[PDB]
């Protein structure tokens, strides 16, 4: 918790400028700091907003500092900074903290060293947990699944059977993993199923949100990259594969057998279609109808943004009717 | 003539159903049939005639 | 079970009818009889009224001459439908008493005729109002504070440091809480931001299930009062919704988006974030709501469905209709 | 683990067997990481000339791939179905639970029938019957006088509700909700007034659920899931939605209340369908469908603009705003 | 100038049998289709543009 | 023509005339989004009836940059 600013500014290397023994006890906004409160500022438009912050001290550039109006530490990012400084002062708590004599733990489980097991947690056979590892409350972590050391999960996660996890991940709560995948054969009308004995493979520093769906694979596995963030509410089918470092945002729905290349960033509500591939660095923005593959990095977008109702009832019928008047264009030319 | 093209498309939102996209398409499709360039059966008879 | 006299006078409506009908729940015209009382909105359903074996139905002053049985006269027949079916709700309660099987730290606050259900969690800090019933296998997380009358279904999740107001009710599956998606990207790596804010969520609020409302980074995401929010839903960091704006099902928000109040968002709708819609707001089905909205009214997008082999064509045109916009200048 | 002579899965799957039968399958894998003991599949013929490549101990084929065959060969005329019928007999896939629980809590009024498991920590409510050889997973939760029929299977952390029938040989995977209020309120001069839902939700039989799915009870009717329908992960059925027998639904579909689908309907994921409407049998909505009308013929519909290059899409885009303005420039061209 | 399978055969190879040889989209052959009427100042009826499912049917078609 | 391009941007970017500078640059210093800069190009096609081809478009990123195309 509470931390001297010069303390603090050498743990960030940053530039202290003003009193060093400015006791800071927590971070906050420009908006809504006061004293005992950094804060940070990644807009050179806020140079005047400086002004306003009853914060006592704010991280900026070194060409802000002219407008400081109160201590300043100065680096070459603001934003990770702001990261970083966050982290030291970070007021979480843990989801849970040891083992709880409410969880069900199988005598065949495999525990680290400092392994911590939430409220009526449930962990099946063959189970091994890390290092460090924190299993939030309610979770159900299925048979010889492993979650390597560091990593944390909330209250009310499912890991299913034989998954592996990798260091220092993070789950939010409603998150399942390794569920049946939508494998299923066709039998004249009848659908039969195709049992989804593939598994999940999730890297080191991955981040997952909540109510997150990834699926096991039907034969191979579904893989996480490392260092790859997830947000709430995607869908990530069977045999998908992320690349490392790659970004998903919230309501992603992904379509099976896809791969992802590294350092892509998925916009929110995006629509991936399967069996194809996206090349590192890519950038698909929200709601993105990603029909075809993409070979080339760069941003693609689509779909048409809000009109008023009767703009667009005009707007919409005369695309669906497009055809007609890119006929009787033709012919008139 | 007009009212037979109405029922195929398909006051028009009270008594007959119509969703936001039907009552413009139906304005375009009597602008084909009539080959000329309204929230009733009898506002359309009228005008038309 | 009520008779149709003391059930008309407590929804203000004027009987017209026997009043010593006993009436013992809802059900709905094509398929209510003796011993259910029904309604119907749509002036349509009049000449069809006499085929609706139910024991009395709910109408207005103008649906009383078609009236085929015991009326129960009123301005607004879905309104009076809500209420009456509220005094025959059969619906029960998510728990009753406090479970042996629950788990309940020492340093929790617990009000009145408080319900807690089977295997549930309770963390450090929690207080819970009266009458506040949380169903089985929720988790409440740290210092989270829950008003009066509030009700948990089933396996709900609210993290640490969340505030819920009075009379509210979410279902199964929501999780209230989560860290915001967060992340400074250094050099091509994501660090984390720790999302330190939280979620108020305010008075007679409902929320679905499988529904996700994230805390904020710093400063907090807000719920406003009277506020519907619907399932698979995704309530970013920071966003802020107003009092009575109702949130339909599937719908992405981006963080930092502030809604007025009195905004009906359609389902499946994804908004951008940090930018401004105004109050007394509706966004239609799937709609792509890239800018603020700055004055009220209805805003709608998509191209609707075609048959497979229509839509091909609509779209390859679609996606030049640049060289046919420069066709069509060139032409002039 | 599981062992089986290649001759005797041929016969449980009615293949003609092209190779020593008396090579024993351990399990079934893909073509690219298949084993010895291994037994694979192949549907498209691009795949042909790679066949060589495999080290699996056998492959399921048709007639006109044996002559490209480099291993022992399983022949058939549909694989991808005799893959799964295969996946199922070496299947390795382990159970929700095993017996009752002592962490458990069924209510004494709770009816369960012959060799039924539940999992640590599940929650039974009163009322409720569980039918032979079903099993509840760990930490679920089943509301009052609720029905699911025998051998019908409840992953971890599932959550039904009150009154809800589920037939049998169902199965539903974590996270998934049943039974939850629909969005049922009535607007009060700008309040939301709530209104009940006392109808239910009835599953029928061999009906599967994905994870984190919500089908929500009827407001006073009921909501109807037909047999045999698949029903993929981030789904929300709405109250008093009818899905026909056989019907498929993929991930992440957003269906309106009162929305009726027909039989044999193949939902695609992402899809947005709108409500008090029907859609017929034999019916396929492609991805992201924007379905807000209703299907009365069978067939293939579609919508959704695709990608472009961002710089390329603000111009689309900003076009198909302004297409009012083109048609009324092309009609004084006229 | 340029024979009439060349400016075929360029057309084809720049928009991408063309769904199994080479990996059509539901779009792609509609899309070449359109082009192919314009290279060529022809309107190609669907019952036509239906037949067009490999590169010699696209030559043959203008031939 | 100046003042009247100007009139346009700030009707279009919704900004009052005298934050619309000769220097100022209309997604930095002028709020504007993914959309707006190509709107601005089609209003500035329709107001001056011209055809401007992508390669400059793109290279319009300040007012004085649409002058100084305008003028030509
Ligand atoms: C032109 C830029 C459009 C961006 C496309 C969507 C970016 C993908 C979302 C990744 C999420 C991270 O970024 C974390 C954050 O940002 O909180
Ligand atoms: C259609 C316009 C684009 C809409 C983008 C919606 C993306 C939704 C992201 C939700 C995840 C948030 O946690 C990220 C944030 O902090 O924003
Ligand atoms: C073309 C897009 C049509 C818009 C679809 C909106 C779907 C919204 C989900 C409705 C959830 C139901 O529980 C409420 C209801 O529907 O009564
Ligand atoms: C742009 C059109 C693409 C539409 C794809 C929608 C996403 C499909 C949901 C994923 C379902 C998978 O579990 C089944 C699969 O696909 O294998």
């Amino acid at each position: 918790a509470s931390i001297r600013l010069a303390d603090l500014a050498q743990q960030l290397d940053a530039e202290l400028h003003g009193d060093g023994d400015i006791v800071i006890t927590g971070v906050a906004s420009m908006q809504s700091a006061q004293t005992g409160h950094i804060t940070f500022m990644v807009n050179p438009k806020y140079r005047e907003h400086l002004g306003l912050c009853q914060a006592s001290a704010v991280v900026m550039t070194q060409d802000d500092l002219p407008f400081a109006k109160s201590a300043a530490l100065v680096v070459k990012n603001p934003y990770l900074t702001y990261a970083r400084m966050a982290q030291i002062l970070d007021t979480t708590p843990q989801p849970a903290q040891n083992i709880a004599p409410s969880a069900v733990i199988d005598a065949t489980a495999k525990l680290g060293n400092n392994v911590s097991i939430g409220a009526n947690a449930v962990i099946e056979s063959g189970v091994e947990l890390g290092d460090n590892v924190i299993i939030g409350a309610g979770c159900f972590v299925g048979k010889n699944s492993k979650i390597g050391a560091g990593s944390r999960l909330w209250a009310n996660v499912t890991i299913y059977h034989e998954i592996q996890i990798g260091q220092n991940c993070l789950i939010q709560s409603g998150t399942v993993v390794g569920a049946d995948g939508f494998g299923y054969a066709n039998d004249r009308g009848n659908w039969v199923k195709i049992p989804q004995i593939g598994r999940v493979i999730i890297g080191d520093r991955v981040e997952i949100g909540a109510c997150t769906t990834i699926d096991r694979g039907a034969l191979d596995d579904t893989i996480i990259g490392n260092g790859v963030i997830i947000d709430n509410q995607c869908q990530i089918a069977h045999n998908v594969v992320i690349g490392d470092n790659t970004a998903v945002a919230g309501g992603v729905i992904m379509a099976g057998s896809l791969k992802i290349g590294r350092y892509c960033m998925i916009g929110g509500a995006s629509v991936i279609n399967g069996h194809m591939e996206i090349c590192d660095k890519v950038t698909v923005t929200g709601m993105g109808m990603v029909m075809r593959p993409i070979t080339e990095p760069g941003v693609y977008s689509s779909g048409i943004p809000l009109q008023p109702n009767k703009v667009w009832r005009k707007t919409a019928a005369l695309v669906m009717n497009i055809d007609d008047m890119s006929k009787r264009l033709k012919s008139l030319e | 003539r007009v009212k037979k093209i109405i029922g195929e498309q398909l006051s028009f939102v009270e008594d007959l159903g119509a969703d936001s996209l039907d009552t413009v398409e139906l304005v375009m499709a009597l602008e084909e049939e009539f080959d000329t360039e309204i929230t009733t059966v009898q506002a359309a008879i009228d005008y038309i005639n």
